RNA sequence: AAGUGAGAAUGCCGGUGUGAGUAGCGAAAGACGGGUGAGAAUCCCGUCCACCGAUUGACUAAGGUUUCCAGAGGAAGGCUCGUCCGCUCUGGGUUAGUCGGGUCCUAAGCUGAGGCCGACAGGCGUAGGCGAUGGAUAACAGGUUGAUAUUCCUGUACCA
RNA sequence: GAGCUGUAAGUAAGCUUUGAUCCAGAGAUUUCCGAAUGGGGAAACCCAGCAUGAGUUAUGUCAUGUUAUCGAUAUGUGAAUACAUAGCAUAUCAGAAGGCACACCCGGAGAACUGAAACAUCUUAGUACCCGGAGGAAGAGAAAGAAAAUUCGAUUCCCUUAGUAGCGGCGAGCGAAACGGGAAGAGCCCAAACCAACAAGCUUGCUUGUUGGGGUUGUAGGACACUCUAGAGUUACAAAGGACGACAUUAGACGAAUCAUCUGGAAAGAUGAAUCAAAGAAGGUAAUAAUCCUGUAGUCGAAAAUGUUGUCUCUCUUGAGUGGAUCCUGAGUACGACGGAGCACGUGAAAUUCCGUCGGAAUCUGGGAGGACCAUCUCCUAAGGCUAAAUACUCUCUAGUGACCGAUAGUGAACCAGUACCGUGAGGGAAAGGUGAAAAGCACCCCGGAAGGGGAGUGAAAUAGAACCUGAAACCGUGU
């Protein structure tokens, strides 16, 4: 998670931020099934629990 | 307890004229209530005391004499029996 | 009292010395200038007093 | 050094050489009241508790460095200097004779 | 070897001038007799006269925080004077079962365990908790002090 | 070592040759508030509920203690909805929280005036402030490294190379590195291989893999096999701990020896004669003291404490060639595209480092790197953790020093300082040192109600009298 410039044409410089894609799930982490925030890279496990 | 709670005896005009209709005041600690001193006075000087009066006093302020200065705060405590004598004088 | 610390059961000399320390402030009040033969020193014995009867807590019971 | 119940000469005075007997010690200012020596005639205020308050005279305390002990031995001033061999110490008279006046 | 030299920056701080014995001294109407004292147009008592008069009257609340009472003063203090004082110095003075509050209860709001939202800090919110300026709860006739009164005392009732 | 009762003194009396005022050691109690945590609340207040102690016909009142939310354990626990899963309450646990030197460190977010003689890229600058993490240091660190010269080797810090190469509306400006000379100097624990093989009360959470042994890396090394063996030393890393002394340092120790005259109110001065010296630094004393005090040179150190830790043990132990035939060697990671950022570098030929999004490898015939991409020739083994020394800063404590200040100076504060005072609040913030050697601080008489004078007295001095050392100008007066 962090910051950057968004920069025009003419070269000025703007702040901005880049936001992961975060979704929802019935999923595990703790025990009971939760929706939960989880992002489309962070699929790499199953998908129902 | 029962001795902490009583620190000296008032003695001016107004509490000798008070002696008359058996009234002494003393000068009690600002902590006790008006329950304390009714088992403090009946256990030291055993007498079947009637009813008692407490009023509170504001610290004053100084004197040129000294330095910028204050006073201590005072608790007065009137108790009036209907039988008993005097302790002091 | 000083130096006396063979001693179970003190508590009553507590009282006894507290009866003393009430009556003695209790004449200043009018009048009676003894006031260095006064309780400056029937208060300095009743902390010997209760250290004592007081460590007979700290370290017996733990 | 010096206690209470020594007899000394005093060196650097009005009144120089002259022996007699401390009285009073005031370590807090280092001074030194000396009998039949400096007689400040204290001349007090009128006041009531000090009666009919003006002269007397008590004496005034002079200085603890003006004031040096002399040899007992010999009557001649010395310094001090301490041995012991016992609980507290003994002042020796550095010049060979020493003083039990500790009282 | 240098914190090295002062007449000016509507320069900074302190002390003393000129204008000058000049401008001013900001609500009712006073007059005399007696008294006190080193000292009186100004303080104390007395008699007459006048002013406010839905108020310069009497009492609750907010606010201020011993200015309240007695005895003694060296000036400073008070727009003059002072033997006087809301000024200085000693020593004193405020009494509640029912009077106001606290305590019961809730309004607008303010905070809220789980619960959402957010770079962090932290925002928002459900039960709940707090919060009167409103609701529910029991006193009078009189006598007294240099200073307190439904509180102290006297008679008599009411609530728990 | 003979005195005592705070700075600040007197009194007013007591206390201490038994050991008083205090120089340190060490424990005890520690009212109420404050992270405040039994529940409230306009901090220093109010209302409870408990197992003990009190008393009264009881009731009432008070004193010890316990009653917070998160974590960590042995634990229950589980309505709808059978059954765990969400609730959950009585309990067990003493780890967290706040503050403060903010000076020095490490992250997250991140300005503008200003320079370019305007200004937008650029520069102020990753600076000021805000938030978190916090240590006595932190961060970095053990090669898929920098490098043609012979490559010689973990990281940081000072001196060079150098204002050089380079970057740049190629403007203002920004600005390396190899290299050599120094200070300082050790590296390891793990995974996987394998296998002896085994632990998930409803749980305290399905990705139960759960205990070992063995191993750690490039001359390509450990597994597993052809070989059989001892010391490297452990209380600055490898994993944690204390017996053992001696000594360098922090209180207190004893601490060398001067008389006489002169002037004076009093000499340390002049003068004359002496005498200690691992001490002739400094301050006090009625004037300028190496020999009158306080000390100082140096001697015990010190009922200790650690600092250099110099030292025995104690748990610290098993390693030594090869074979290289295969076993192993960290994955949505290596890498690629788009958008950005940090590197001296404006994103360029951009190599090399980070983040978001999308795609996405083969694996020791390997893989990667040599400031484009292809061959050669070198070199090194990625995708897991930890670490002393050399260095940066000072609220404070102890001992010192200065061609540093000397009351409009030096701290805002030498004394009544963050105080008088000023503002609804955040906040702003002064002025003020000096009698004498010793109060001997003017006994007494005269004028006045008193204040203040005039004599007298104290003193070396009274034009030294608390408007109290010296007393300059501006200004105000009287005589001539």
């Amino acid at each position: 998670a962090s910051t950057g410039n968004r920069r025009s044409h003419a070269l000025n410089s703007t702040k901005r931020r880049w936001n992961a894609n975060l979704q929802k799930v019935r999923i595990l982490v703790d025990g009971k099934p939760k929706k939960v925030w989880v992002s489309a890279r962070a699929l790499k496990s199953g998908k129902v629990t | 307890e029962a001795r902490d709670i009583l620190k000296r005896p008032v003695i001016t005009e107004k509490s000798s004229e008070a002696m008359a209709e058996d009234k002494y005041t003393f000068d009690v600690d600002t902590r006790v209530n008006k329950t304390q001193v009714k088992m403090a006075v009946e256990e030291i000087f055993n007498v079947k005391v009637a009813s008692v009066n407490i009023m509170n006093y504001k610290p004053k302020k100084k004197r040129m004499g000294r330095y910028q200065g204050y006073t201590n705060k005072r608790r007065k405590a009137i108790v009036t029996l209907k039988e008993g004598s005097i302790d002091l004088f | 009292e000083i130096r006396d610390l063979t001693t179970s059961e003190i508590e009553e000399q507590i009282k006894s010395s507290k009866e003393e320390l009430f009556n003695l402030r209790f004449q200043l009040a009018t009048g009676q200038l003894e006031e260095t033969a006064r309780i400056r020193t029937v208060r300095k014995t009743i902390a010997r007093l209760k250290t004592v009867a007081r460590e007979r807590e700290i370290e017996q019971s733990k | 050094h010096i206690k209470k119940g020594d007899n000394v000469k005093v060196i650097a005075g009005k009144d120089k050489g002259k022996e007699g007997k401390v009285i009073a010690t005031l370590p807090k200012k280092d001074r030194v009241v000396v009998e039949g020596v400096n007689i400040m005639k204290k001349h007090q205020k009128p006041t009531q508790l000090n009666p009919e308050g003006g002269i007397l005279e008590t004496e005034a305390a002079i200085h603890v460095s003006n004031v040096q002990l002399l040899d007992p031995k010999t009557n001649e001033p010395t310094r001090v200097g301490y041995k012991f061999v016992d609980g507290k110490k003994v002042r020796i008279a550095k010049k060979s004779g020493e003083e039990i006046k500790s009282n």
